[PDB]
């Protein structure tokens, strides 16, 4: 019955243009109830038609927005998605960049297949006011997705750095140890080396024990990756590697356990 | 031969948030041996119009540069572009 | 004779597009179809420009619609067509690096498709891509030699 | 730009004459276009200037203006007779000989 | 902890006595002091042995002063990346066709990268000499090409985020003079890139144009020999009109024309328009720029009262 009072009113008023036209917040209702019932291709039309109307949605129906996407096709993300889960974006550049909640950051962070797609990204995080919260939110899936590209550890090694070295600015200085900790995991393989070194003196974490398994879980992914990448290990080779070997180790494992 | 995927128009690519810095362009305008862009990653879903199928079929592109002149243009277009969208306030 | 004499006792000159055009015109001006159905000048210039310092990437669009009158007229060359015989100034300028689009250079090309006649193979007409090789000829062949 | 979109088409071509008016209208001419420069009417220099932006523009406004193709010699003729009183103008005063 | 360290090892390293020479830096080390002097010092035999005319122990010294890569010398790598930078141009000047510009980028720029410390502006003006500094095989259009290749693959090093460069090299001037210099040598080569390249500067430099780049611009095109774009080039100015007098350097480009200087080019560029803005942007002639102009109508035309007594006192 909706769409037919719909279609009727389209046709009837004026052909040239839809109900686009209407007040803003009737937009935004008609959105809403759209996302409800899962009209995707009404939804996108209906919010590319406020965008240009100058009008900025609620954070909460864009979350919807996000949600509705991801459920059209069942999410999973693979070589097929992205240009499939593109066309539904187009609207939204003036929302990211300037302004951009927590979700939709969140909902860009897996579609970015590239590190310098993500370069831009990052950086309109640190332009926002909003950039501590929502790097507090996303900072692992971050790490997820730049260790996913960049399989070289050479690479991924200078753009861990370049990472690190652009969120020092943010939260100033005493970042919490979870982000420490959790950027040192991903940190641990490959190389690099001598900036972790560096790291542990530079923040008062000072923990050689256990990561509750991850520690020695890191340096066996590390050995076990060996193989297929930096099998050279120019620099990361153990005649280099053993004086970090011996420095950083507590009692609780003999000698990293005897590796 | 195949088709080239001859680099479409701004207009066709959308991205949301690609802002590209002065120094990829740089680099794009300093090469001249098939430049390109995301170097050459074939991502950059285009509202492009193939030859036979004008019916703006959206793929992700190349964005190599087949030849040097008019590149320098097309990036000072896009940019122009990017800028205006991160202009307007909602 | 003179320009001639004058490139031969003189290091190599900087021949633009407009002295060769300029030249072409003149010759049209000069060859007369009453007192010789061959158009020798126009010919001879065209050769003159293309072994020119081995026309070194001569590849100029200065709408030589001179060329297209020329082809207008038809045997008046060693091969039975004088319009394929004009089609070796196709090799020139195939990629159209400066001739994009817009113009009268596009729109003498689409004209210059009337070179192609009678119904035969040619499967070498690489020309550019997206091209209607389908728009032209056909039923206007095929019906008048069954109605002979 | 100094062509506009039927705007300096609608001055040259003018309200059907230049007259006494067209002075005040080339004012505006590059009061619009660039170095609007709101403080005066009629400078020699500014017209120095705007001359060599006519003549490379003078290609673009001739073929908008290729329809009409009547009153632009007029406009011409008119920006000549400026350009010649206000050479007049200096030459009354002395300066370096007489006619320089 | 050897004391021997720095002072017998240049004996026994002129002569390459292999371990005979390594056993004293092997038996030398400890402190991070100690790790400097086994990484010091080396740079000083290294130039000695330039000195000598030395240039095929490029893998062996590679090996001796890898082997002892001490990881307190990276600790400190602020004040130890010089000496890594002098060692790796010293190898490049002797025999670079073993350590040719990309292993300079291997082992330099990619593990600094790596390493996760900031890249200084110098490193590119060091790339830029070094590679000038030898050119490869190939000679007939092709040592452009492969130079613009390595150049193009060492700046995409740093394709991603600033490195410490908000005002990126780019924007620091010398460094896009060197590589505009390099990228074409003369008239007897020229890429495709030019235009594209000083369009480009043209566009978007133009807001912060400094002397620098506008002249190494004049001065290449000028080998190029290319006056019909230098004349569109000159002619552009991205402020409007001469906003705040004229920013383009009027003596430079006196002073090129002056050098080649076609007769029917200069003929054209003085009385064929190219000409008299001075007077409309009213710009102030510096006494030198009067004399090189004086001196350049003298060679050129009408050097009496037109165009040479013109535009300096306003006639």
């Amino acid at each position: 019955a909706l769409e037919n009072l719909l279609a009727a009113i389209n046709n009837r008023f004026f052909p040239g243009r839809c109900e686009n036209s209407l007040h803003p917040i009737v937009i935004e209702q008609l959105l809403s109830y759209f996302i409800k019932t899962g009209n995707l291709n009404e939804s996108k039309n209906f919010l590319g038609h406020l965008i240009k109307k100058g009008i900025l949605p609620e954070a909460t129906i864009i979350n919807r927005y996000l949600e509705a996407i991801d459920v059209h096709f069942d999410k999973s993300t693979k070589i097929f998605d992205i240009r499939s889960k593109f066309a539904f974006i187009a609207d939204l550049a003036p929302i990211i960049e300037n302004y951009g909640t927590i979700d939709l950051f969140k909902f860009l962070i897996p579609m970015c297949r590239h590190f310098d797609e993500l370069c831009s990204l990052l950086n309109i995080i640190r332009k926002s006011n909003n950039a501590k919260r929502a790097v507090d939110s996303t900072l692992p899936i971050f790490i997820k997705k730049v260790l996913t590209f960049t399989k070289d550890p050479m690479i991924n090694s200078g753009n861990l750095s370049t990472v690190f070295n652009i969120v020092s600015p943010i939260y100033g200085q005493n970042v919490p140890s979870e982000f420490v900790e959790k950027f040192i995991l991903s940190f641990a393989l490959q190389g690099n080396y001598t900036m972790m070194a560096h790291m542990i003196d530079t923040y008062k974490i000072k923990l050689s024990h256990k990561y509750q398994l991850q520690i020695i879980r890191a340096l066996k992914n590390s050995e076990r990756n060996h193989a297929l990448k930096n099998t050279g290990a120019v620099g990361y080779n153990k005649e280099f590697k053993k004086y970090f070997i011996e420095k950083y180790l507590n009692c609780t494992e003999r000698e990293a356990l005897r590796p | 031969i195949k088709h080239a995927d001859k680099v479409p128009h701004p207009e066709e690519i959308i991205h949301p948030f690609y802002q590209p810095t002065a120094i990829e362009q740089f680099t794009a305008c300093a090469t001249e041996y098939n430049p390109s862009l995301l170097d050459g990653k074939k991502i950059a879903p285009s509202l492009i119009k193939h030859p036979v199928s004008l019916k703006t079929i959206l793929v992700d592109s190349k964005l190599k540069f087949d030849d040097i002149r008019g590149v320098n243009k097309w990036l000072m277009e896009f940019v122009a572009r990017r800028q205006h969208q991160r202009n307007i306030v909602l | 004779s003179i320009l001639d004499s004058f490139i031969k006792h003189y290091p190599d000159v900087k021949l633009d597009a407009l002295f060769w055009r300029r030249l072409f015109q003149l010759s049209h001006f000069a060859w007369t179809p009453a007192n010789d159905k061959k158009a020798t000048s126009v010919v001879r210039c065209w050769h003159l420009m293309k072994q020119w310092y081995a026309s070194k990437r001569l590849r100029p669009s200065v709408d030589y619609e001179t060329l297209r009158q020329l082809y207008d007229i038809m045997k008046k060359t060693g091969n039975f067509p004088l319009g394929i015989d004009v089609l070796r100034s196709f090799k020139p300028g195939i990629e159209r690096t400066r001739a994009e689009n817009a113009g009268k250079v596009n729109n003498i090309i689409i004209k210059y498709q009337k070179c192609i006649i009678k119904e035969l193979v040619n499967r070498g007409r690489f020309s550019a891509v997206r091209e209607f090789i389908d728009s032209y000829g056909f039923d206007r062949k095929m019906t008048k030699d069954l109605n002979i | 730009i100094p062509i506009d979109v039927h705007t300096l088409k609608r001055i040259i071509s003018s309200s059907g004459m230049d007259e006494s008016e067209f002075s005040k209208s080339i004012s505006y001419l590059f009061a619009k276009t660039v170095d609007p420069e709101p403080k005066d009417v009629l400078s020699l220099e500014d017209l120095s200037f705007l001359l060599s932006k006519l003549y490379t523009q003078r290609f673009q406004i001739r073929r908008i203006c290729r329809d009409i193709n009547a009153k632009y010699s007029e406009f011409w003729f008119k920006l000549f007779s400026l350009y010649a009183e206000k050479v007049d103008a200096k030459r009354n005063q002395v300066n370096l000989r007489n006619t320089k | 902890i050897n004391p021997n360290g720095l002072s017998n090892l240049r004996y026994f390293l002129q002569k390459e006595d292999f371990k005979g020479a390594n056993k004293i830096i092997q038996s030398s080390s400890g402190t991070e002091t100690h790790n400097i002097r086994t990484l010091e010092h080396v740079k000083n035999t290294l130039k000695d042995l330039v000195g000598q005319e030395r240039k095929v122990d490029v893998v062996q010294w590679k090996s001796l002063f890898d082997e002892h890569s001490t990881f307190l010398t990276i600790n400190q790598s602020a004040a130890y990346w010089p000496l890594r930078l002098e060692y790796a141009i010293l190898l490049n000047k002797a025999d670079p066709q073993f350590y040719s510009d990309r292993v300079f980028l291997k082992d330099y720029l990619l593990l600094k990268k790596s390493l996760g410390q900031e890249l200084i502006r110098e490193d590119l003006i060091a790339l830029l000499e070094m590679v000038l500094k030898t050119q490869h095989s190939s000679h007939s259009y092709f040592n452009l090409v492969k130079q613009n290749r390595v150049i193009i693959r060492a700046l995409n090093l740093f394709k991603g985020l600033q490195t410490e460069d908000d005002g990126s090299v780019v924007y620091d001037e010398v460094v896009i003079s060197l590589l505009l210099n390099s990228m074409v040598a003369d008239e007897r080569v020229k890429l495709r890139s030019l235009y594209e390249t000083i369009d480009h500067i043209f566009q978007t430099f133009g807001d912060k144009l400094t002397s620098g780049m506008i002249v190494s611009i004049l001065q290449n095109l000028a080998k190029i020999k290319d006056w019909n774009k230098l004349l569109q080039v000159w002619e552009a100015i991205t402020p409007t009109e001469g906003e705040g007098q004229d920013k383009r350097p009027w003596n430079e480009f006196i002073n090129v024309i002056n050098q080649s200087g076609d007769s029917h080019v200069i003929s054209k560029i003085v009385n064929n328009g190219h000409l008299l803005w001075i007077r409309r942007l009213n710009v102030n002639v510096t006494p030198e720029l009067c004399n090189s102009i004086k001196a350049l109508l003298k060679t050129a035309g009408m050097e009496n009262s037109t165009l040479e007594e013109f535009l300096v006192r306003g006639t």
